[PDB]
């Protein structure tokens, strides 16, 4: 034993391509859609909870993840490297900054952080990159609301709104349509179902979609009370119920 | 593309025998053991005139009663002789005597096949190693990178070696004088060298019991090789 | 066993070129122009986006231009993450030098050590190197300002003006016609426009695919201001320009 | 074939090549035998020269008063290996006051052999050694292959030609077998043994090794001079 | 708290004469004011025609003795049965003993 | 066509490694299945001896996990019985750690992301087996959970695994398109083990004895294996009504 | 060792320094100097524990001097008293650490400023017109409170370090066997020969 | 292709053909078995005579386990003998924490975890052997066979190497006439004529016969060598049937 | 770590990455070494399509490792730093050990000895760098120039040429340097320094840079119009 893959599967071909992040980003493309729009007051995040079989329990799988109590993420592409790396940014989100600094990080820096994971994928010995794209949404005091898009390169671009996987292209077109520096969340999110509805084959409902949002402060999450300037986290995830609620007036 | 300690089909290591094919291009160094002395000599090759041929060394101390000639790429000999020069102090720190010629050469052998996947690659350089102990006299040793050593009488290393191997299988006997044998080196190094012989372009040394390793001045040599022409315009 | 798979990203072609550097430097030949313009009174660095999206967020991005301290930034071409890890370790060595000295990092020492960084991916390890190129615009009391340049090889040399990524050999001709050394800063910001403007693949060149900075002395006596343009403010020089 | 490039794999008939070709260096090595009696234990082997100026490599190796070796093959890996041993004989007495036994000295070999047969970066050992010594239950000999096949034995050669001195080895089993306290004689077995695997050349002075081991006899090795007597 | 050392007593003599030299010691082993053993042999032969002694504490004695014979032993082996000078002996004995400098062998020895 | 050997992604972002992993799966040609009661969860695995040297009692792919944890592995034995290890040594240092067993689905998760690593990291290979992992869990009740060599895993009403899973999956889908609810409505784990073999038998179209099975049953604070007997008894009750 | 005294006047820094080495019971040197050319116009004055005091004013020097090879440029006495103080500093929490307290005198060419700094054995750094460490200050300080303009000559910053001298030659027990006195100024460093 | 060229790559079959290669080299082995009795096991290999210079009784193959576990192997031998090395380790430790000496099916389980981590990686050669072992723990005897895919089982009997069609067939017989049981002593007997009847395979050189056993009444749970006349007797017993 | 043995033997005796280290300083700038009888030169050649560069600050061609001793190099340029810096450090070391700076074989023989260690060791490539390393001795005044490259040989030159089209300068040196009269002046040995450039160089314009060094670490680079006198000197002496 010893790991003896100590030199990179990641290298230059004679093109300049990087060969398996191309190949990751192909794996990417297969994935189910997902997308992400901002509102003046909160971010939209959603997804197709595309189950395997009718007999999998499909609420115990979640696509739609918690990161810190005001940030959230969602993915395209392979569903194991999203569920480690989720564990990754939500310790790193600890490690690297609440625990020295006492609060945790802003959307950008935690997105860097994740990023930066992905990217040593990319290059050190013996591994090969994440075969997913990540959408994180989420809020700081300083920064107010944000969406970034992260690639198996360990890239990240800020958008107002965008679309990953399958049925990107033909979504990321509905969305430049649609999106406007005025909508309230609401909008935002009768927008995002609309545009899911597009890529979505058979049954479209609150037990296919996942949904959440970050938005207001909910002091009913936060499970104590008495300290008034502790006001709960931004992040929620939609219930069925609320989902289908918003389907009739769709 | 293959490890660098296989085997061939015929049951030899690769990277030793391609490394022997590297000492054949080397310079050629040829050493004599008599009963008087072992003396050491060396083709020094330089490859241009303005090459100051003075800092070519390719002969070598060890301590004072053992010397030592290289043949191949002689860079990687440096380590060898550090190594070499360090065990020869160390046993007689540790000892309070001098360190017999076959144990410094067996210590330096040790070394060869330490490579693998340790350095990267067996040495590409042959010696001769020279030298006298109380308990075995002269004696004349041929290290290779395989990790063997024999003792020789005399012996030639270098591109010109089968060529003066055969010349010293016919010269030498028991009772040779040193000063025989240090005309006897040159005379078969002026065989086998491409360039026309001289004080400047080879080099002598010996190991006596009384005065230990010497290299030989240039003017030292320059009188041997005249001594050596007229003894040859003489039948 | 593992060797087999190992395509040795540290080896002399027969030729004695490294394999890996020159594949960099093809991936950095695609990335958005970069250029960095000297005058006696600063330096400019403009750089071009990739081809946007309207939807992606302008103010609030960063792909192009980064502070490694109040006295030297870098315009990056290449892969972004990559830049970013050397990014991150260049700030470190500018603060070990502060902590150390009690003086800023003088801007050679700070090119010099991530040269050698870059240099150490190409000789040992059997790792790929960092697809990136960097321009580097700073100012010491030594020198005063500089221009260095560094890629994949962990070269660096010093430039007067210079263009890393797409079509340097047309951008080094536009800036070597017009290019001299008595240039002031707001001469060579319309120099460095001008020249991303003939040479970009766009159709036309605008501020939403533009990241701009300057380090000036235009601060308030002896000293010196870094200034990351907003989108707002890359629209007004154009138009100052004349480019739109 | 494709499948002897390291000895980390096996053929699709389940051979190690890699070993083989290990064999194949002990094969091509000079020749030396080994016999016993139930008293002493001799092995003679036969000294190959480069030249005609150079001395004839050494084949016998002491490992303890009670205990050695002699080789055919790579020298280096028999200088390892030996070494190995004379530490374990070493180990045995210091620690334990105990003479290692002859057995037990093949078992570790055996298994320091196998290490090197079924990781990554090693190569098997490149020697075959023939070992004598006289312990708590008699006189031995043990034949060590760098497969780690390790063998008990009444006699046996190994190396170039060996075949002859094996067959010779096997006809005389039932009469050497039985010299006990007569030294000289079951030496002289052994080099008529030797002289069966010879073409070309002959047994001369500085040609020729003889070691024994026995009863009342520490392992001693007769070179030059000493084996006149013999020749 | 633990004492690594003990005083086993003993007193050992070596004279040099013109072609010979002889090493004398008791043959009594002792702790405090108890007799160990009347007879437990103090002064070894070490091969190579060298007798040595190591007295003081026994432990460390026995130890050192038993590692110069096994340098011995070793210096056969590497030396192609050069015989050890008495010398030669002694230096390496010096390099036995400083090498535990700083948890020295507690005996006084002479060969 | 190196990126077939390790797992490294092919040009169209596949990973052959695994893919060939879960070929492995089904070399015992076995067929197993998990299914839910209100107080139980239940799980059945074919047995086949086909030696008649062997000892058949030493012959089972269904592993005692923790004293609430049962699992029943689909592949070779060998790579089973790596990850039958593995998984208890991880349950009981849970319990160490966090002063509480660990649940189910936590330990597929954890078993799931060690599976995970293996298709990124080139040096190790997936384990060519599935992990069906069952209890009665003090929060979620009767569970299911089952892991696979791409490090997916999912909760399960119920579930099959092996060359048949199809037959014996859509039939269990058309069961609870009846009953429309998540579980077998039984109140003794006895007959929800019936109903378990049942329709086993049904989906697979095979007649079974007491040897040619394999049950383990999970209740409240115990998971535990019948014996030939005890199915015998089971197998028996069926053929009565 | 013992005493180290600095005094930065207008346009130059002096430093003086006791000459003796005391083993215990003897005086086994009496001509000893206890300072460093760190570069051609920066100089350190070292005093505290045998051994150490020289072993790290060397390893100082060589650091330096590195450090004026790789640039072609002669650090500021500034950033050179900082490196000092953090290596100090790092010695402080070491296994075993460098006993040494240092006074840095340097003319700075950028600014045509000489500077004074004294760094003790802790890390403790302070830029200073006049400076000692030990038992030095508690006889001198006084007379160089007193005494003491920013606008001396040369020449009146010596004779104000003779009276400093003198003071310490009376008051103090032991016999330290005067001092050799070093001037940094623009044109590097000098000594001065009778004192 | 090319998936065979390396240890823990999976063929598009889902395949180790390493490990199969392996399978090859225990096949081209000697005979081995074992027979499960009433309160005990008995091994029995098949020794080939190469020449009469091998010194007879010298050579022995079956190796113990702590004092209670007998083991016998065939194909590559020193891999055999490095993975009882292991075994023995294992051993130790699991007596040095747990006081009881190792369980049958425990210390199998160590074997196969061993053997099985051996096809995990290309840097390291499956092991070249099978492995027949057991003994005599609180809980009765017990007989285990291990491959060198790491898989192993519990038997009632056993058999590798080249005889090993001709000893299972013998090994199905004694298991169906006699369903009830087999005494340590006839499974002796009944070992040594399985191995001359498997003997058949390798005809060419001639053998000698090794035997051991652990039974809780013949041996006191130990495993023991059958030396002297008990094995002559076997000897006889197994000349008389293959006439 | 990552431990490959890339420099390994060929069937024909050749270490491959080694000579192919030796095709990279082919490639290089040339670089030329001339040592007088009180002097040595070191004059390096600048490739010419790179104009917009800023010389005040670009790394320049011929490095000082002590104030008596210094290196030029030809061949890849991130790898000479390399070397350079461990030269600059060794310097240091034998100073603050020895007490007394080094020889100039003395820090030669270091220099060769990294790139032979780097011949030999695992997971690591050649230098790809020849260089020319020229002094004074302390207190001596016998000029040293020495050469050493990829595969770790070194030896002594009375002048001598790395680089591309070095073969043609090393022509020009044979026949135009005579060991009887080593150039007299400093003067004398720029000229021939200059001479033997000129013969590969192109433009004498900022193409060529001199560094000439004397005993007691006097180094001193000559500038544009100072080379440049040089050039314009020996043009009038040709035509003729």
């Amino acid at each position: 034993m010893t790991d003896r893959y100590s030199f990179s599967l990641t290298t230059f071909s004679p093109s300049g391509k990087l060969g398996q992040i191309d190949y990751a980003l192909t794996a990417v493309k297969q994935g189910v859609t997902s997308l992400g729009i901002k509102a003046t007051n909160g971010v939209v995040i959603a997804t197709e909870k595309k189950s395997s079989s009718p007999l999998a329990m499909s609420e115990t799988l979640s696509k739609v993840s918690l990161l810190t109590p005001d940030i959230g993420a969602v993915y395209s592409g392979m569903g194991p490297d999203y569920r480690v790396l989720v564990d990754k940014s939500r310790k790193v989100a600890h490690t690297s900054y609440k625990r020295i600094y006492g609060e945790y990080p802003p959307t950008k820096l935690l997105v860097s952080e994740v990023a930066k994971i992905m990217q040593e994928a990319t290059q050190s010995g013996g591994v090969r990159p994440f075969g997913v794209s990540l959408l994180i949404a989420g809020h700081d005091e300083f920064n107010g609301f944000s969406l970034y898009q992260v690639d198996p390169s360990g890239s990240y671009f800020p958008w107002k709104a965008t679309a990953i996987g399958k049925g990107s292209v033909a979504a990321k077109t509905f969305l430049e349509k649609r999106w406007n520096d005025e909508l309230e969340l609401e909008d935002a999110i009768h927008i995002a179902l609309l545009t899911l509805k597009e890529s979505v084959e058979g049954e479209f409902n609150g037990d296919t979609i996942e949904l959440a949002i970050i938005g207001d402060e909910n002091p009913d999450l936060l499970g104590y009370t008495g300290i008034p300037t502790d006001k709960g986290p931004r992040f929620r995830k939609l219930t069925s119920q609320e989902i289908n609620d918003r389907l009739e007036a769709l | 593309d293959r490890g660098v300690s296989t085997f061939s089909p015929e049951g030899r290591l690769f990277q030793v025998e391609y490394s022997l094919e590297a000492i054949k291009l080397g310079s050629t160094a040829i050493g004599i053991a008599t009963k008087e002395g072992v003396v050491l000599g060396v083709e020094k090759r330089a490859t241009s005139p303005l090459l100051e041929s003075d800092s070519i060394e390719k002969i070598v101390e060890i301590d004072r009663h053992i010397g030592c000639a290289m043949s191949g790429l002689t860079a990687d000999a440096r380590s060898m002789i550090e190594h070499a020069r360090t065990a020869a102090v160390t046993h007689n720190l540790y000892y309070d005597e001098d360190i017999n010629v076959e144990s410094l050469t067996q210590s330096v052998c040790d070394l060869a096949l330490r490579f693998g996947e340790l350095m990267s690659r067996p040495f590409g350089v042959a010696l001769l190693i020279a030298g006298h102990d109380a308990d075995d006299g002269y004696q004349l040793f041929h290290a290779e990178p395989s990790g063997t050593f024999y003792r020789y009488n005399a012996k030639a290393i270098g591109s010109g070696s089968e060529g003066a191997q055969a010349e010293l299988l016919n010269e030498w006997h028991s009772s040779l004088t040193l000063k025989e044998a240090e005309l006897l080196v040159l005379k078969i190094l002026k065989q086998v060298m491409e360039e026309k012989l001289d004080e400047n372009n080879a080099q002598l040394s010996c190991i006596t019991k009384q005065d230990g390793f010497k290299i030989y001045d240039n003017e030292k040599t320059a009188e041997l090789i005249k001594e050596l022409k007229e003894k040859e315009a003489a039948e | 066993g593992s060797r087999r798979y190992d395509s040795r990203t540290t080896i002399f072609s027969p030729e004695g070129r490294l394999y890996q550097v020159e594949y960099a430097l093809e991936s950095i030949s695609h990335a958005g122009t970069a250029i960095g313009i000297m005058a006696s009174d600063g330096i400019v660095l403009a750089a071009e986006r990739k081809v946007t999206s309207t939807l992606l967020e302008q103010d609030t991005s960063t792909e192009k231009l980064y502070k490694l301290n109040d006295k030297i930034a870098v315009a990056v071409a290449g892969l972004t993450a990559d830049a970013e890890i050397l990014i991150n370790t260049a700030r470190i060595h500018a603060q070990n030098y502060l902590k150390t000295y009690n003086e800023d990092i003088p801007v050679e020492i700070l090119v010099r050590r991530l040269s050698d960084i870059k240099q150490g991916y190409t000789q040992h390890g059997g790792l790929r190197p960092f697809g990136v190129s960097f321009i580097y615009a700073g100012y010491d009391d030594r020198y005063g300002y500089q221009l260095y340049t560094s890629n994949p090889s962990g070269n660096y040399t010093g430039w007067k003006a210079i263009s890393v990524g797409a079509n340097t050999s047309a951008a080094q001709t536009l800036l070597q016609m017009d290019y001299k050394d008595d240039m002031k800063v707001d001469d060579a910001i319309e120099l460095a426009l001008k020249t991303l403007s003939k040479t970009t693949d766009s159709s036309a060149l605008t501020y939403d695919r533009l990241e701009f900075a300057t380090i000036r002395k235009g601060a308030n006596d002896g000293e010196v201001y870094q200034k990351i343009f907003k989108p707002q403010e890359i629209k007004d020089i154009l138009v100052k320009t004349g480019i739109t | 074939n494709n499948y002897d490039g390291d000895t980390v794999t096996f053929s699709p008939t389940g051979r190690l090549f890699q070993v083989e070709y290990a064999l194949e260096a002990i094969k091509q090595g000079s020749v030396t035998v080994g016999l016993r009696s139930n008293t002493h234990a001799v092995l003679v082997a036969l000294k190959r020269n480069a030249d005609e100026l150079s001395s004839y490599q050494k084949k016998i190796i002491k490992c303890d008063e009670h205990m050695g070796l002699s080789l055919a093959g790579l020298a280096p890996d028999a200088r390892v290996l030996s070494n190995y041993l004379r530490q374990q004989c070493n180990y045995s007495s210091l620690v334990f006051n105990r003479k290692l036994a002859v057995e037990r000295a093949g078992h570790l070999l055996c298994d320091k052999a196998q290490k090197n047969t079924q990781s990554y970066g090693g190569r098997p050992y490149g020697v075959g050694l023939l070992i004598i010594g006289y312990d708590k239950s008699g006189a031995h000999l043990l034949e060590f292959q760098p497969s780690g096949n390790v063998t008990e034995l009444y006699g046996t050669a190994i190396g170039a030609r060996s075949q002859g001195a094996k067959t010779y080895l096997e006809r005389t089993l039932d009469t050497f077998i039985k010299i006990d306290g007569n030294p000289d004689e079951l030496i002289k077995a052994g080099v008529e043994a030797i002289s069966q695997s010879l073409r070309d050349e002959s047994l001369t002075v500085d040609n020729l090794s003889i070691a024994i081991v026995g009863k009342d006899t520490p392992f001693t090795i007769y070179d030059g001079e000493a084996v006149a007597k013999y020749i | 708290q633990f004492n690594p050392y003990g005083d086993n007593g003993g007193t050992i003599l070596g004279i040099a004469g013109e072609d010979f030299a002889v090493l004398a010691g008791d043959t009594r082993n002792i702790t405090d004011y108890s007799i160990n053993s009347r007879y437990e042999p103090k002064v070894f032969d070490c091969g190579d025609n060298i007798v040595m002694s190591a007295n003081g504490f026994a432990a460390d004695g026995d130890a050192l003795v038993k590692r110069f014979k096994n340098s011995v032993k070793w210096y056969h082996f590497d030396h192609n049965d050069k015989k050890l000078s008495i010398n030669s002996a002694a230096r390496n004995i010096q390099h036995l003993l400083y090498g535990k400098r700083f948890f020295p062998y507690y005996v006084h020895t002479i060969i | 066509g190196y990126d077939r050997h390790i797992t490294i992604f092919s040009p169209e972002g596949r990973l052959y490694q695994v893919e060939y992993a879960f070929k492995a799966t089904n070399q015992t040609n076995i067929n197993s299945l998990a299914v839910r009661g209100k107080d139980c969860t239940v799980v059945i695995s074919q047995k086949k001896v086909p030696d008649k040297l062997l000892d058949p009692t030493t012959v089972s792919y269904i592993f005692c996990i923790s004293r609430t944890i049962g699992m029943v592995v689909n592949g070779p034995i060998p790579d089973a019985r790596n990850a039958a290890l593995r998984a208890k040594a991880e349950a009981a240092e849970f319990r160490y750690k966090y002063g509480y067993d660990m649940p189910c689905d936590v330990l597929a998760k954890r078993m799931a992301n060690l599976s995970q690593i293996y298709t990124q990291r080139a040096y190790m290979r997936p384990l060519g087996v599935i992990l069906t992992f069952v209890s009665v869990d003090e929060e979620l009740g009767p569970s299911i959970y089952k892991t696979d060599p791409a490090g997916y895993y999912v909760g399960y009403k119920a579930t099959a695994t092996g060359p048949k899973q199809q037959e014996i999956t859509t039939n269990l889908e058309n069961h609870f398109k009846k009953s429309k609810i998540d579980h077998i409505n039984e109140e003794s784990w006895e007959k929800v083990v019936e109903f378990a073999i049942t329709h086993m038998i049904d989906a697979l179209g095979t007649e079974f004895s007491k040897n040619d099975l394999e049950v383990g049953v999970a209740t409240k604070d115990k998971f535990f294996t019948l014996s030939a007997e005890n199915i015998e008894e089971r197998l028996v009750a069926i053929a009565e009504q | 060792m013992d005493i180290i005294l600095g005094i930065r006047v207008q346009d130059s820094v002096i430093l003086a320094s006791s000459k003796a080495v005391t083993r215990g019971i003897s005086v086994l040197k009496d001509s000893d100097d206890k300072t460093r050319q760190l570069s051609p116009h920066t100089l350190m004055s070292f005093a505290g524990e045998a051994g150490d005091t020289v072993q790290f004013a060397e390893y100082i020097q060589a650091n330096i001097q590195l450090y004026s090879i790789r640039e072609d440029y002669e650090l500021s006495p500034q950033a050179v008293s900082s490196f000092v103080r953090q290596e100090l500093a790092k010695s402080i929490r070491s296994r075993r650490p460098y006993q040494v307290n240092v006074l840095i005198g340097g003319y700075d060419k950028k600014k045509n400023k000489p500077e004074l700094y004294q760094i003790d054995y802790l890390g403790t750094k302070v830029e200073l017109p006049y400076g000692a460490h030990g038992y030095s200050g508690f006889y001198t300080f006084s007379l160089l409170d007193h005494h003491y303009r920013p606008d001396m000559t040369t020449e009146e910053g010596l004779d104000l370090l003779k009276l400093c001298v003198q003071e310490l030659e009376k008051r103090m027990p032991m016999d330290f066997k005067g001092v050799i006195v070093k001037i940094v100024d623009k044109d590097g460093i000098r000594q001065v020969d009778d004192f | 292709t090319g998936y065979d060229l390396s240890n823990s790559v999976f063929s598009p079959d889902g395949r180790n053909f390493q490990v199969e290669y392996a399978v090859k080299a225990v096949e081209n082995g000697t005979t081995s078995i074992g027979i499960k009795c009433n309160d005990g096991v008995v091994f029995a290999v098949e020794k080939l005579i190469t020449s009469k210079l091998l010194v007879p009784q010298k050579n022995v193959k079956i190796q113990v386990v702590d004092r209670h576990i007998g083991c016998v192997y065939s194909g590559l031998i020193p891999d055999g003998r490095h993975l009882v090395n292991r075994g023995r380790e294992e051993a130790a430790s699991f007596k040095k924490l747990y006081k009881t000496p190792i369980p049958i099916p425990a210390f199998a389980d160590r074997l196969g975890q061993y053997v099985q981590a051996h096809t995990l990686y290309n840097s390291v050669r499956p092991f070249g052997v099978s492995t027949i072992f057991g003994g005599v723990d609180k809980n009765g005897a017990h007989l285990y066979m291990l491959e060198p895919s790491g898989s192993y089982w519990g038997y009632k009997g056993a058999a590798t190497g080249k005889g090993r069609q001709s000893a299972k067939a013998e090994l199905e017989k004694l298991v169906d006439h006699h369903p009830e049981g087999l005494s340590a002593r006839e499974a002796v007997k009944q070992a040594a004529k399985i191995i001359y009847l498997a003997h058949e395979d390798n005809k060419e050189k001639d053998f000698e016969l090794e035997i051991s056993w652990c039974s809780l009444s013949e041996t006191n749970g130990l495993h023991k060598f059958v030396k002297g006349d008990l094995l002559q007797e076997a000897i006889d017993f197994a000349q008389k049937e293959i006439n | 770590g990552y431990d490959r043995a890339l420099s390994i033997f060929s069937p024909d005796g050749h270490i491959f990455q080694v000579e192919y280290a030796l095709e990279a300083v082919k490639r290089g700038t040339c670089a030329v070494g001339v040592k007088g009888k009180n002097c040595v030169v070191l004059g390096c050649e600048r490739r010419s399509t790179l104009k917009l560069q800023d010389t005040r600050i670009t790394p320049s061609k011929v490095s000082k490792i002590d104030s008596h001793v210094v290196l030029s190099f030809s061949g890849l340029n991130a790898d000479s730093r390399i070397l350079i810096e461990k030269a600059r450090v060794e310097a240091q070391s034998h100073r603050l050990t020895l007490e007394d700076p080094v020889t100039v074989e003395y820090l030669t023989r270091y220099v060769a000895g990294v790139q032979q260690r780097y011949t030999q060791s695992g997971g690591v490539r050649p230098f790809g760098v020849s260089t020319l390393i020229a002094g004074f001795d302390p207190r001596d005044d016998e000029p040293k120039l020495y050469q050493t490259e990829p595969s770790g040989i070194y030896s002594s030159w009375s002048a001598q040429t790395i680089g591309r089209n070095s073969k043609t300068v090393r022509e020009f040196l044979e026949k135009n340097y005579d060991r009887k009269e080593p150039p007299a002046t400093v003067e004398e040995c720029v000229k021939l320094t200059v001479r033997s450039l000129l013969e590969v160089v192109q433009t004498g314009a900022k193409n060529i840079e001199i560094t000439v060094v004397k005993p007691d670490s006097d180094i001193v680079a000559l500038s544009s119009e100072e080379i440049n006198q040089y050039v314009t000197q020996i043009e009038q002496e040709k035509q003729e």
